[PDB]
């Protein structure tokens, strides 16, 4: 019966199998971690049949096996949408978790808790994946929230440590934001299209408003960390190695841009929603990438990159490219998580250091990190057919040959030179030059499992990019003829960024000292966003919370009305009704005025 | 941290933690070695070219001016030691101290493995409660009748005494507990 | 427990009726209120407006 | 529907008979037993309700909440005899009898088909509830709250009253089928409105409504642990009850007599939110929980449309659950150390696992995560609100940034940070309040499994 | 299969091209489907011949219920109560069936939308179509009726938009 | 000896015999309101040749 | 939690499929609309006389 409905059903259920295993006498074990990793690959490797039918015959489906309910018109049911971006993104996710598993059973070694945090990272890639494959809306806000709600517990992993806790509530905060504009769709699509799954919404919106499409775009900032909404994921490195080099860097962040390439029927006909959207992402990835060449910790600068290369994913969808999109997602996973295991690799080695103002010569002492590290330097600035050439280099091509905003054009081509710049402030300062580190010297990769995950890792950023290219349907119509001076505008930016970031790397070897200026000031201090605005709105919010909303209003002038004043005027009453001396004079003439009052209001009018 | 603070800080003290800072931004500027031992025997010698100062008060303005300057051309991102207070693995292990009292409320069947290092616990324990009183008694008697002025703690000094109030000190969890 | 007493209940017995105070409680406690009385009551009328005209796009509006 | 009403009675005596070191059991057993009996109510028609008699009937709203009482009772029983140990036997009979009358009231006031035996079931509700608030409470303001507690209801159940019988003297029936299929229009003058006003009050206080709320955090903060399950799991449905079951007259005239109670409840769903996030008491903040939630329901009341409605009824059921959750949670801690504040105990995850466990699931399905039921509801409700005003989205989306805040704040500082030094008798949780916990959380998800039981008649 | 109707969910007769292989290399899909249907189609296919010889030895039925018709709203007096309450019932269930059928509509709309692929704006126009006039007298019929809708409210509806439909098509004739 | 255990254990009884009566009751309810049965316009059938009511 | 998952069906979920799948399929049949937007029959409605 076709297997590939049951294989890509199977591929998802099977990862569930150790989170129903949990409370057995496996999780009490050593072997857990193992156990996991195992079913992680086997997953892998058995989702890697319906891409190969899909590859062969271009076949699709959606599965809608459980009705969970049904409203008076609309039907609410278990679906799953399993075209080209599902059957794609699943393989995937499961090599880059595959991977990063068995990264972290060398990382985590020393942690009591091991268990629990591979039980963690399997809940996270369980809810990536519904968030993927998810057909209709709820399904999709499900996937959403779940893996937000995973990666705020894996930020705060250390809960003892309060920078992590804060970074947390941070990621939560933003995350929210953008939920407002997912509900606003939500409600949108419901109330003039009445059903939340892809296809009535696709049938029903030929030339789809500005309120949907615009709440799509605030949660896919929020989601992505885009400028208006980007210092938490750089906060986000509060947690483990391995949290960063899989959820903040290569799977759960691209999630945001995914559901645009979702919804991508709907901004293909709306221009402004577009414009927005291409000036959103070239913000974004100018600022992150001129906040990363300044950096001193080595986890913040791969952070900032990746939000530099989600802008250029924005910058893509704006123009009406959501498949070469989809690909640089693709492209970008590898050698994003491979780089950010490097790091990890660095910083187990030297005792837990990130600074790297610490790191000295590596290039010899650390020989395979050294050219893992390089290939995906070179990989991420989109060097001639590696893998981040086939999907970075289409990108600028496409960007300079459309009928674009001018301003969103420069600030690409500017922050693709800067991301050249801060691989080789990443490379210069980690790996040449003299020893900097403390004097015991515990430097050691010769662990089978980190160089298991990061060979693997590294053989995808070679290769992934041709063999992806040369086996997927041609769902665009490519650039032909360009002026040659066009055709090399990546690489030449390339080329001199390289060298500018060369020339000023090596002026620091010279006996001068001067203070810093301005400019440097704002870069380093990430444009003094994060020193503004997470101190005056909270400020703010919190203080009329308390001042107003709390004393003056529940606790003073609610009272003061309705309670306090009933209470005052009836003590009063009653103080003036009950206190009289008991002297019968007084009181038998109170009886004489009214037995005269009702002898002549009441009885003279009858 | 193990140390009780006195009342204020001392000129001396000042000029002594302001040349400690200065030269750890320096360092975080000059991130080479040769280079920042060259400006670390500059800024040396720029601090006792002024140490000879007989003048008190010009001796403050100095220590104003410097510590202007230095407010001015500090690193933004100074380097922090992992585990100091701005590090990156500042309250990592916070989470993994659980205090010793917790032992108390073990179950029998977990308290019948460790029969040695719960023997070992009571031993401490009757210590603990043989010592209180006379570490009362010793704080009594050295305390100034209007209360004590600093936070430091006497030693013992007779014969099998314990340093009064030793038990919270003596029990911290670990360092790296778990 | 002194500021858990102070931020609770020692703020009533506190309270006087001033100028301030009844400016502040009158502004924030009434001026939003009106403030989205007014912007909620506009938008309906509007949108009654242009369904009595038949001109709002109600076609698919099934659920409500 | 005696075969439910009957069985409580019959708990009456059971307990009054019980030997002195039987009466949880007993009760606890045969509380379980009546819970499962009235599970078939759920069993209810697309077209009509379950007309039992002339006197109880079944609709598709009121049996989740009678499911709800029956289930709330066993777990207030299980949450109330650890501090009830040193009480004498004839006291703890006393107790047991007043949470066992306060849910035969409940019970016969879900399925009273007159309005006036529901309004004298809906007072006589609140004897039992101010006695075990004023007998049981731990605090001296436990007094100011009883009175709180009472002329707040009172003050808006008479004018109701009135205009209950005045209402018979114009239809002559207040059978609730016979108002709903002879329904009349209300025309727009001075009377109708104030007759609006009189049949509405009464279930606004109730709720609360924003502004006539301060009842509430004194009653729900003062009481005894049963005091509160019942207090916020049950007591304030009985507002949104009401309320859905007597706009059936109100029409057309709520269309725009409704607005000032809609702004008064998304402005002060906002402020109550607000008011969270500085709370230094842990049960404060559980009850102005209480209140945002409330105001939600009321707004997809006052509405009144199907989907509003439905997300009423889930989202008074799932708030129900929660809340009793939460407020057992923090009882937990109090039992501990003998005090409310918050940051004094801290870093609890270190010294009960287990326990922060189910601080991390109640607290979940307080920001409603989906797709538990209070996100259901609170969906429903938003995209109601939405077809009623594009802008509503704005309010409301605030709110859920809100929520979510203090939420997470709750749990931020009561389980994570390190643990208070000098606080060195935390003892290891024991089975009794595990098993409350639980027993609170799945039914929750259990539901999810099936929503359509606690989407009401609509 | 013929578990429904064909003429309530239609579908098109399913044209599939047949294998044109062009190369010397063989198909891993063809011995990867190979080896799933003798690993899988097989085992379960016999479990479920065993439970359906289970079932074939005990075959007992189900009836689906028959409701006549009783009158309307419109034919009852105005306080008799008994008459109210049997339409009302009647109304109710129409109201049910109605929406059923406007599910079964959007279902046919959803699949024809997934079916035809790159081409589902000019291949949907009839399902379009469909749900276009469905929805068009599904609204007519019971929008805006609000919660605490009858059969009563419903027939004021009615009245007022043959009222207003009259006035335009006199107005229009006075033209 | 089941004296003791009966005089110990006999408020076991209450609840379910509570629960036997109320439905014994409810069924005397429905007694009272059968002015209607099989007289609806909806479900009037014809009797069986051997049933005499068609409900209780 | 088994004794309601298999409560039957006495909300006519299937009945009204079933019910609307016969009315579809006669409807498509003889050509006449899937739905009329009058749930009342004209015919049994009396309109005021006038309505100037
Ligand atoms: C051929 C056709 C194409 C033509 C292209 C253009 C032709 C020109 C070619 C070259 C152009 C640029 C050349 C390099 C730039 C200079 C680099 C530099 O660092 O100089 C040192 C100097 C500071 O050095 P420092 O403080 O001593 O360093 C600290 C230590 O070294 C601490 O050391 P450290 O270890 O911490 O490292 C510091 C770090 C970084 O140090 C810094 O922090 C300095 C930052 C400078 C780099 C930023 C460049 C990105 C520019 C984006 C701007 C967008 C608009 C923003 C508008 C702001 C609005 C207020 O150094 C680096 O890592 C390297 C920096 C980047 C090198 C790579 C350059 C590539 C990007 C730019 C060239 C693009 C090439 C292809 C173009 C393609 C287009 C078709 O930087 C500057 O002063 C100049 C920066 C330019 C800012 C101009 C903004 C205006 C300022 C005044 C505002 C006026 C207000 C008026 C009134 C308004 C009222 C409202
Ligand atoms: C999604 C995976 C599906 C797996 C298939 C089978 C799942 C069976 C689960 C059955 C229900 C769970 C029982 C609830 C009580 C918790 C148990 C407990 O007390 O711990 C003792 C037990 C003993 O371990 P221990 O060594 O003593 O350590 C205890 C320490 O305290 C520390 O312990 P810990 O550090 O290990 O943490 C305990 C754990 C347990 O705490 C929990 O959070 C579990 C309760 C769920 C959250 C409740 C609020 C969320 C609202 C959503 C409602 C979903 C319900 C659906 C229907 C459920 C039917 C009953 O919390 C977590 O690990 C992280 C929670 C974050 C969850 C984020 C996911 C959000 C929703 C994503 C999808 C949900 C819908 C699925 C379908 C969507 C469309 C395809 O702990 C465990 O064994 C681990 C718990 C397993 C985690 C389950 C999380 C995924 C399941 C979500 C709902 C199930 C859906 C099933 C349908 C098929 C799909
Ligand atoms: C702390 C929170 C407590 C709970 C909140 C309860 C909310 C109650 C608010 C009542 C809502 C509206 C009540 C009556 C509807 C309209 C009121 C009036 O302002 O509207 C105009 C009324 O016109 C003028 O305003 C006349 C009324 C002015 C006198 C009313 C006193 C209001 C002053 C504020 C006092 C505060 C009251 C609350 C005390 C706590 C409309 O013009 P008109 O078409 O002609 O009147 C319609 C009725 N007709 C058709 C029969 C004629
Ligand atoms: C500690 C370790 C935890 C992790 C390990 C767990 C190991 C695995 C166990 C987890 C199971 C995963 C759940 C997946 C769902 C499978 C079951 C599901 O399919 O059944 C549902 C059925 O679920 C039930 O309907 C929902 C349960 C009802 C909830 C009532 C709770 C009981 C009352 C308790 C007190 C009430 C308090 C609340 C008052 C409102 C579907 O219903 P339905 O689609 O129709 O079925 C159609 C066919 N039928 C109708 C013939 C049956
Ligand atoms: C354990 C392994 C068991 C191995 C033996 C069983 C093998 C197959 C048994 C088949 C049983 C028959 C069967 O499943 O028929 C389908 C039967 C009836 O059809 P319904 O769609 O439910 O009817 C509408 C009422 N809701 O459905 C079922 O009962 C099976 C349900 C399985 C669903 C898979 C799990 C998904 C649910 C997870 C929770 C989701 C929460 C809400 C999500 C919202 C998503 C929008
Ligand atoms: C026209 C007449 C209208 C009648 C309205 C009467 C409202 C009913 C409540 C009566 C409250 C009486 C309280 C009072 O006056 O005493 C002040 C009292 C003094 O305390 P004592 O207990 O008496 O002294 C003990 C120590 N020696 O001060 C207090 O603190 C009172 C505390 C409890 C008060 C609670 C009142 C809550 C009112 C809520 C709103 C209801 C108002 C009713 C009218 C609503 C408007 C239509
Ligand atoms: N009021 C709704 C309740 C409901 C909701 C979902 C269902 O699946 C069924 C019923 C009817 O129709």
């Amino acid at each position: 019966m076709n297997p590939f409905a049951s294989l890509t059903l199977t591929t998802l259920t099977i990862l569930t199998i150790p989170i129903m295993m949990s409370n057995s006498n496996i999780y009490k074990t050593n072997l857990y971690p193992n156990y996991v990793k195992t079913t992680v690959s086997y997953a892998f490797t058995l989702s890697l049949v319906p891409l190969l039918m899909f590859m062969h015959t271009g076949q699709e489906m959606i599965i809608s096996n459980w009705h969970w309910m049904t409203l008076q018109t609309v039907e609410l049911s278990l679906s799953f949408k399993m075209d080209y971006f599902s059957v794609m993104f699943i393989p995937v996710a499961l090599f880059v978790t595959w991977s990063i598993m068995e990264f972290s059973m060398w990382y985590m070694h020393s942690d009591p808790f091991i268990n629990r945090f591979f039980k963690y990272l399997l809940l996270f890639l369980i809810t990536m994946m519904i968030l993927v494959t998810a057909n209709n809306l709820f399904q999709l806000f499900i996937g959403w929230e779940g893996v937000g709600i995973m990666s705020f517990l894996l930020i705060g992993w250390w809960h003892g440590r309060t920078d992590a806790n804060t970074a947390a509530l941070q990621a939560i905060l933003y995350n929210r934001i953008g939920d407002i504009g997912f509900v606003l769709s939500m409600a949108w699509f419901l109330t003039h299209s009445n059903a939340w799954d892809l296809q009535q919404i696709f049938m029903l919106n030929n030339e789809c408003p500005n309120m949907p499409l615009i709440g799509l775009l605030l949660a896919a900032a929020g989601k992505s960390a885009q400028f208006g909404l980007h210092p938490w994921l750089p906060s986000a490195m509060e947690g483990p190695t391995p949290v960063s080099a899989l959820l903040h860097s290569s799977t759960m962040v691209v999630a945001g841009v995914f559901l645009l390439i979702r919804f991508y029927p709907l901004m293909e006909t709306n221009k402004l929603v577009q414009t927005m959207t291409l000036c959103l992402g070239a913000i974004t990835t100018l600022f992150t990438a001129l906040c990363a060449i300044t950096q001193n910790d080595i986890k913040k600068i791969v952070a900032f990159s990746t939000s530099s290369q989600l802008g250029l994913m924005m910058v893509t969808i704006g123009i009406n490219q959501p498949h070469l999109a989809f690909l640089h997602i693709c492209m970008h996973a590898f050698f994003k998580a491979m780089l950010f295991m490097c790091s990890g690799s660095i910083i187990h080695s030297l005792n837990d250091e990130q600074d790297i103002r610490k790191m000295g010569g590596l290039y010899k002492a650390m020989p395979f990190t050294t050219t893992a590290l390089i290939i995906g330097s070179l990989a991420l600035t989109g060097m001639p057919y590696l893998t981040g050439f086939y999907s970075k280099d289409l990108i600028i091509e496409a960007v300079n040959m459309s009928y674009t905003n001018a301003w969103a054009l420069l600030m690409t081509l500017i922050a693709t030179s800067l991301t050249a710049a801060y691989s080789t402030r990443i490379i210069f300062f980690a790996f040449l030059g003299k020893p900097r580190f403390p004097p015991l010297v515990l430097i050691n990769e010769n662990n089978p499992l980190l160089i298991n995950s990061i060979k693997r890792l590294l053989i995808g950023s070679i290769f992934a990019g041709f063999i992806i290219s040369n086996n997927i349907p041609p769902m665009t119509v490519p650039n032909t003829t360009m002026p040659l001076y066009m055709k090399m505008t990546a690489l030449i930016v390339t080329i001199m960024g390289f060298m500018l970031a060369l020339e000023l790397n090596n002026t620091t070897y010279y006996l001068k000292f001067k203070y810093p200026s301005q400019t440097y000031k704002f870069s380093n201090m990430l444009g003094y966003y994060p020193s503004i605005m997470h101190r005056l709105p909270t400020y703010h919010n919190l203080s009329m919370s308390q001042k107003s909303a709390s004393s003056l209003l529940d606790l003073i002038w609610l009272e003061t009305i309705l309670p306090k004043t009933t209470s005052f005027i009836q003590m009063k009453m009653s103080i003036m009704v009950s206190n009289q001396k008991g002297l019968i004079k007084l009181y038998f003439l109170s009886f004489l005025i009214t037995i005269m009052i009702s002898m002549t209001l009441f009885n003279y009018h009858e | 941290a193990f140390s009780a603070p006195a009342a204020y800080l001392t000129h001396q003290q000042k000029v002594l933690r302001l040349y400690k800072r200065a030269l750890r931004h320096l360092e975080s500027w000059c991130v080479h070695r040769d280079k920042y031992r060259y400006f670390a025997c500059l800024m040396r010698a720029r601090f006792d070219e002024h140490k000879n100062e007989k003048d008190m008060v010009k001796a403050t303005q100095l220590l104003r001016q410097a510590e202007e300057e230095f407010w001015y051309g500090q690193h933004p991102q100074p380097y922090i030691f992992p585990e100091s207070p701005g590090g990156t693995s500042y309250e990592r292990y916070e989470c993994y101290k659980v205090p010793e009292w917790c032992l108390d409320d073990w179950h029998p069947s977990e308290k019948a493995m460790y029969p040695d290092y719960f023997a070992k616990r009571e031993q401490w324990k009757r210590l603990r409660r043989e010592s209180w009183e006379r570490e009362v008694k010793q704080l009594q008697e050295e305390t100034p009748p209007g209360g004590p002025r600093t936070e430091a703690l006497p030693p013992a000094r007779k014969e099998g005494d314990l340093p009064p109030l030793w038990w919270h000190i003596v029990t911290r969890p670990r360092e790296r507990p778990m | 427990i002194r500021w858990t007493y102070a931020r609770s209940a020692n703020i009533y017995p506190n309270f006087r009726p001033t100028p301030k105070t009844s400016l502040l409680g009158a502004l924030f406690g009434i001026g939003p209120l009106f403030f989205w009385y007014y912007v909620f009551k506009t938008d309906r009328d509007k949108k009654e407006k242009l369904i009595q005209e038949g001109k709002l796009d109600q076609t698919f509006n099934i659920s409500y | 529907m005696l075969k439910i009403i009957i069985p409580t009675t019959m708990l009456l005596p059971m307990t009054w008979m019980s030997k002195h070191n039987m009466i949880w059991i007993n009760a606890t057993v045969h509380s379980l037993l009546i819970s499962l009996i009235s599970l078939s109510l759920l069993n209810q028609l697309g077209e009509n309700s379950l007309n039992f008699s002339l006197t109880f009937f079944s609709d598709s709203l009121s049996a989740p909440l009678l499911v709800l009482t029956t289930w709330l009772l066993p777990l207030m029983l299980m949450a109330s005899q650890s501090h009830l140990s040193k009480e004498t036997t004839t006291r703890k009979k006393l107790y047991i009898t007043m949470l066992i009358l306060l849910q035969l009231f409940l019970i016969m006031t879900f399925t009273a088909t007159e309005l006036i035996l529901f309004y004298i079931l809906f007072e006589a509700t609140l004897v039992p509830t101010l006695i075990i608030i004023t007998r049981w409470g731990n605090q001296t303001e436990r007094l100011n709250a009883g009175l709180y507690f009472l002329f707040y209801t009172l003050a808006g159940s008479l004018p109701l009253l009135v205009a209950l019988v005045y209402i018979q003297n114009t239809t002559g029936s207040l059978n609730f089928l016979i108002i709903h299929y002879w329904s009349h229009p209300l025309s727009n003058s001075w009377s109708n409105i104030f007759m609006w006003l009189a049949c509405i009050m009464a279930f606004m206080v109730k709720m609360p409504l924003y502004g006539l709320h301060l009842w509430l955090p004194k009653a729900h903060v003062e009481a005894p642990i049963a005091g509160s399950m019942v207090l916020a799991a049950v007591l304030l449905k009985l507002g949104g009850y009401g309320m859905m079951r007597i706009t059936t007259i109100l029409n057309p005239l709520t269309n725009y007599m409704a607005y000032p109670f809609l702004m008064l409840s998304m402005w002060g769903m906002i402020m109550t939110s607000s008011i969270c996030l500085r709370q230094t008491d842990l049960k404060s903040l559980i009850a102005y929980s209480s209140v945002s939630h409330m105001a939600l329901v009321i707004v997809a009341i006052m509405i009144q449309t199907p989907w509003s409605f439905m997300g009423a009824t889930a989202l008074m059921i799932a708030h129900g659950l929660t809340s009793s959750m939460l407020f057992c949670l923090a009882n937990t801690n109090y039992e501990r150390v003998h005090s409310r504040t918050m940051i004094l105990a801290r870093g609890l995850q270190t010294l009960l696992p287990l326990m922060a466990t189910w601080w991390l699931v109640a607290s979940l399905t307080n920001l409603a995560l989906p797709p538990s039921i209070n996100l259901i509801g609170e969906l429903f409700i938003i995209t109601a609100s939405f077809s009623w005003s594009n802008i509503t989205i704005i309010l409301m989306g605030m709110n859920m940034m809100i929520t979510a805040l203090y939420s997470l704040y709750m749990l931020i500082t009561t389980q994570r940070g390190k643990y208070t030094h000098h606080i060195n008798n935390i003892k290891p949780s024991f089975t009794r309040e595990n098993a409350l916990m639980a027993l609170h959380i799945l039914p929750l998800l259990l539901l999810t499994l099936n929503p359509k039981m606690i989407l009401g008649p609509l | 299969p013929d578990s429904w109707d064909k003429d309530v969910y239609p579908e098109p007769p399913r044209r599939t091209p047949a294998p044109a292989p062009q190369t010397s290399l063989p198909n891993p899909v063809t011995y990867l489907t190979k080896i799933f249907d003798l690993l899988v189609d097989r085992p379960v296919t016999l479990a479920r011949e065993f439970i359906e010889q289970q079932h074939a030895k005990n075959r007992y039925y189900y009836y689906h219920r028959e409701f006549r018709r009783v009158p309307d709203i419109t034919e009852c007096e105005e306080k008799d109560i008994l008459c109210m309450f049997e339409a009302e019932m009647q109304w109710r269930r129409d109201y049910k069936v109605d929406q059923e059928i406007v599910n079964i509509i959007q279902e046919r709309l959803k699949a024809c939308q997934q079916r035809e692929g790159e081409s589902y704006r000019q291949n949907c126009a009839k399902e379009l179509e469909q749900f276009t006039q469905v929805s068009k007298a599904f609204q007519d019929r019971y929008s805006d009726l609000g919660a605490h809708y009858s059969a009563r409210k419903c027939l004021a509806k009615q009245k007022q938009r043959m009222l207003a439909e009259r006035k335009a098509a006199k107005e229009a004739a006075a033209a | 000896n089941v004296l003791q255990i009966v005089r110990d254990h006999w408020v076991h009884i209450l609840v379910p015999v509570g629960f036997v009566f109320g439905c014994y009751l409810d069924r005397r309810s429905d007694e009272k309101l059968t002015a209607f049965r099989n007289k609806s316009l909806l479900f009037k059938r014809e009797l069986r040749p051997n049933e005499e009511v068609t409900w209780k | 939690s088994t004794f309601v998952a298999y409560l039957p069906d006495y909300r006519m979920q299937e009945w009204a499929r079933r019910e609307a799948e016969r009315l579809v399929k006669y409807r498509e049949a003889n050509g006449l609309p899937l739905m009329e937007s009058n749930c009342f029959d004209p015919n049994k409605i009396q309109l005021p006389e006038d309505e100037d």
